[PDB]
């Protein structure tokens, strides 16, 4: 109960003076301008609809001054009347202004004018003359040929574009580049019209030989947006070529993935996996150009946070999807891995690509122990002919889930006399760029902590305070996560998990982090097919209750 | 300057106005230390929409091709000064492209010094010299006994600027050139770089000897990849790192999905057993736990029977069927790939259901009947 007129009475004058500037978009500049502003116009009309619906016609005169001129100007512009719902709302506004029982001649004139403009929308013969004449003879109404004609109109145009593509450097008939840009502007307001989809796919695949961009960026954005909300459903080759010709559209698409992992679906990796596979990014990222730019936006996010676990998991999912699509669809002549991951020793990647589904559960220790050795070489023995640094070898290692998370659980499986190389790998995970004094201090703390935990596990089901003693910093998240892995692993868990979780969940950030952790872990288990049903049911119940605290 | 009173003097000094009303200019126009004859005529008024411009045959052969641009500039350019600025630029470009025909070195320094320097190297070295004496190529040996060539391309001023060095081997070759340096210097750096990469070479030499390398056939010295064949109708391709050859390679498998899978599994299990102290072969054999054939078929290798445009067998039911009418190519194609290609080229002409064009690989007459 605050404004009710003011913002709207301003927007009214803005839009009315703009419609007056526009009307019918018979030029270039009116067209580009309409296609831009149209989306807001739609919202303006929804608000206007709400306003006129709640009240009634012919009695009140609030904005009845120029509502007529506004709706007319709107209707004769066809880039407005072809956008998503504009027409349906414009009908509604005129249905409200009608009157059942006119008294003064103004109400009758209004109703007549309304019938006139509605008829112009629905049923006016502004089309070619001879084609109109031909049909009446055969006894056809507009409706029962409009569809085929459109269909047959579209296919024509698509062929011409198809032919212009093959005539690259040929003495004939060059499709005038003005018309290609024109079509690109005309497809934009009506992308959610199913009858035109054939035209889009042809425009995107038929790039042409012209070195300048012949399509205008209002077109790329509309297609891109519409692929991501699933309102157009193109085929994959079209979206890959859109990504490859308009890099700011690939940024706006990969940001729309980061909103998916930050806002809507935090730490539900099944909905992220579903989204990524359904989106085409994995299929598109088989192209080295797109994987270097998609990977660069992940790095920017990896640095802005100082190693957020939520980003890491998304990267792991993405990389797992990407792998079985690089594999799936490049039999002979595929790109060499130093071309996607160009900084590290290729050796290392070649190791980390090997899926742990393929390996027996018992031989994971050997493989990790080897990887650790080669990673230690690549970071600490930083000589020429190697990585750029520790961060880069880290950023690689992060891409491959499976390996990075099984580490603690293998230390617990070999908790008696932990191997120092695994301790090294784990300490390296939670912090690189530390220096040996830090890494050593962390490792010896961790070894002492593991000494405490093996003793506590082989003991009975004990309290949570005994755990806060050893927990009691820069090395907290490592110990926290190791202790959570201990809870899920040890059969002493499922009794005292809550006692530790409540105390550990100081803030909301640690809670969210632990939720993420547990989701990642169950995703990882269900993927690798490694499971103890105690931990599965335990983690599911804990996750259920922690999703309530938020 | 701005106005065409001192700026025209300063920017085209050897154009002299003949007429008092400055309408006819005659003289020379300069470009890269070379003066070209030029004679210009305006109308009674200062409009270039119509003007005469004659040149010497020197200047026309060099402004060959750009004739339409110049003709256009005559009509489009507002002032004479800007038209001359543009034509000197343009002339520079036409000269810089065909730099082959237009040059002269400074002999007193050049030809003698280069021959003194090739004597300082030793005439055992030199293997090739170009008639323009621009490109020369020298040879060196490995301690292992391998020949490696180096191409230099020399400018008009050799000792002044760097000469462009082109070499085969796969790490980027870096040559510290000074104005004091000479061919002996860069040659000593080249021998140093050779001796560095010895180990990579040893690896690839051992492989190409004791195994059926397949598709780097007669491989270069740049080549890091070796598609090795094993068993039958399956291969493992192997890329090696030059700095760390003995280190584990990038390897993966082409062929039958049912044969390769157990191999990938066995690899996964043995990868920890890799050791960069043995040989690549001596490591791979015990890692993948199999032996190789030593040239199981030498005659009928996998002659690539793929589209040679799309590089696939099985494009949409279609087979590589359309082939080349040539003994040296014999390259199959697809209808669709080869139709979309030939409809592109400018040379091609289409009868009723036939297109005649050039084979992509060998540029010989090839016919396609739809
Ligand atoms: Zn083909
Ligand atoms: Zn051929």
């Amino acid at each position: 109960m605050a404004q009710d007129s003011v913002d709207l009475s301003c927007d009214y004058q803005f839009w009315m003076q703009k419609l007056s500037v526009w009307d019918q978009a018979s030029t270039l500049e009116t067209q580009q301008d309409t296609c831009l502003h149209v989306a807001q116009f739609q919202e303006f009309l929804r608000k206007m609809y709400e306003a006129l619906k709640e009240m009634d016609s012919n009695t009140v005169i609030e904005r009845f001054p120029t509502i007529g001129q506004l709706l007319a100007k709107a209707c004769w512009n066809p880039f407005i009347l072809a956008y998503d719902e504009s027409q349906k709302i414009l009908i509604w506004c005129l249905c409200c202004l009608i009157n059942k029982e006119p008294q003064n001649s103004g109400q009758s004139k209004l109703n007549s004018w309304i019938q006139g403009v509605l008829s112009h929308i629905l049923s006016a013969l502004r089309f070619d003359k001879e084609v109109a004449l031909f049909t009446q003879g055969l006894g056809y109404a507009p409706i029962d040929y409009y569809p085929g004609l459109l269909k047959n109109m579209v296919l024509s145009l698509a062929s011409e574009l198809r032919e212009n593509h093959l005539n690259g450097f040929n003495t004939q008939r060059r499709m005038a580049p003005e018309r290609v840009a024109s079509l690109s502007r005309v497809c934009v307001p009506l992308i959610t019209l199913t009858d035109v989809d054939p035209l889009v796919e042809a425009l995107l695949i038929c790039h042409g030989r012209e070195p300048q961009e012949i399509l205008q960026p209002e077109f790329f954005e509309a297609v891109n947006e519409a692929i991501l909300l699933k309102k157009i459903s193109l085929p994959m080759s079209a979206v890959v070529c859109l990504w490859l010709r308009h890099l700011p559209s690939l940024e706006k698409a990969m940001l729309h993935l980061f909103e998916k992992l930050i806002s809507s679906e935090r730490n539900c990796l099944r909905r992220i996996e579903c989204f990524i596979k359904d989106s085409s990014l994995p299929q598109a990222a088989c192209h080295p150009a797109i994987f270097r730019v998609v990977d660069e936006m992940f790095r920017c996010a990896l640095l802005e946070t100082d190693g957020a676990l939520e980003i890491i998991a998304t990267i792991q999912v993405f990389t797992q999807c990407f792998v079985e699509a690089l594999e799936k669809a490049s039999k002979q002549l595929r790109f060499a891995l130093k071309t996607y991951f160009p900084y590290t020793s290729p050796s290392l990647a070649m190791v980390l690509l090997q899926d742990p589904q393929d390996i027996p559960r018992g031989h994971w220790l050997q493989t990790l122990k080897h990887i650790s050795e080669l990673l230690r070489e690549a970071v600490e023995d930083q000589t020429h002919g190697s990585c750029g640094g520790p961060f880069e070898s880290w950023f690689l290692f992060i891409h491959f889930g499976g390996w990075a998370e099984m580490v603690a659980e293998q230390l617990l499986m070999s908790a008696a006399e932990p191997p120092t190389a695994l301790l090294w790998l784990l300490a390296f995970y939670y912090g690189p760029r530390d220096g040996r004094q830090q890494r050593a201090q962390t490792m010896v703390q961790v070894k002492a902590v593991l000494g405490h935990l093996l003793a506590m596990s082989r003991s009975s089901s004990l309290s949570a305070q005994d755990l806060q003693t050893v927990a009691g910093a820069p090395a907290q998240q490592l110990i926290r996560h190791l202790l959570l892995n201990f809870l899920l692993w040890a059969p002493g868990g499922h009794t005292i998990a809550w006692d530790v979780i409540t105390l550990m969940a100081h803030t909301a950030e640690i809670t969210h982090e632990i939720i993420g952790f547990l989701d990642q872990t169950l995703y990882r288990w269900n993927r690798l097919g490694i499971e103890s049903p105690r931990s599965e049911k335990l983690a599911r119940e804990l996750l259920k209750e922690l999703r309530t605290q938020v | 300057m701005a106005v065409t009173e001192a700026s025209l003097l300063r920017q085209c000094p050897l154009l002299l106005p003949q007429n008092r009303s400055k309408t006819v200019y005659e003289g020379f126009i300069s470009a890269q230390g070379r003066d070209f004859h030029l004679r210009i005529v305006l109308p009674e008024d200062l409009q270039l929409k119509n003007a005469r411009l004659l040149c010497s045959w020197q200047l026309r052969t060099i402004l060959s091709g750009y004739h339409r641009i110049v003709q256009q500039r005559m009509q489009h350019s507002p002032d004479l000064m800007s038209f001359m600025m543009e034509l000197k630029m343009l002339l520079e470009v036409a000269l810089k492209n065909r730099q082959e025909l237009y040059a002269l070195p400074p002999p007193p320094q050049f030809y003698s010094s280069l021959i003194e320097e090739i004597g300082t190297l030793g005439w055992d070295k030199l293997v090739y010299a170009d008639t323009c004496f621009s490109t020369i190529k020298l040879k060196a040996e490995d301690a292992s006994g391998r020949e490696h060539l180096i191409t230099l391309k020399l400018k008009a001023k050799y000792p002044a600027e760097s000469p462009d060095y082109f070499v085969d081997f796969p790490v980027p070759f870096c040559a510290s050139w000074t104005p004091q340096s000479s061919l002996i210097s860069i040659y000593s750096q080249f021998l140093a770089a050779i001796e560095s990469l010895k180990a990579f070479w040893d690896v690839m030499d051992e492989i190409d000897e004791k195994t059926w390398v397949l598709e780097p056939e007669k491989p270069p010295r740049s080549a890091t990849a070796r598609r090795i064949a094993l068993g039958n109708n399956v291969s493992i391709n192997i890329e090696v790192d030059p700095r760390h050859p003995t280190m584990l390679p990038e390897c993966f498998f082409l062929g039958a999905d049912h044969v390769v899978k157990p191999l990938g599994i066995k690899l996964s299990r043995n990868i920890h057993l890799w050791d960069p102290e043995n040989s690549v072969l001596q490591n791979l054999k015990d890692v993948l736990e199999i032996d190789f054939p030593a040239r199981a078929i030498l005659e009928k290798s996998d002659f690539t029977m793929d589209c040679g445009i799309c590089y696939a067998y099985q494009l949409d039911g279609t087979i590589p069927d359309q082939v080349c009418d040539n003994s040296q190519c014999g390259q199959p194609f697809h209808q669709i790939c080869l139709y979309e290609w030939l409809r592109g080229l400018l040379t091609s002409r289409q009868s009723f259901n036939i297109i005649f064009g050039e084979c992509p690989y060998c540029s010989k007459p090839i016919t396609l009947k739809m």
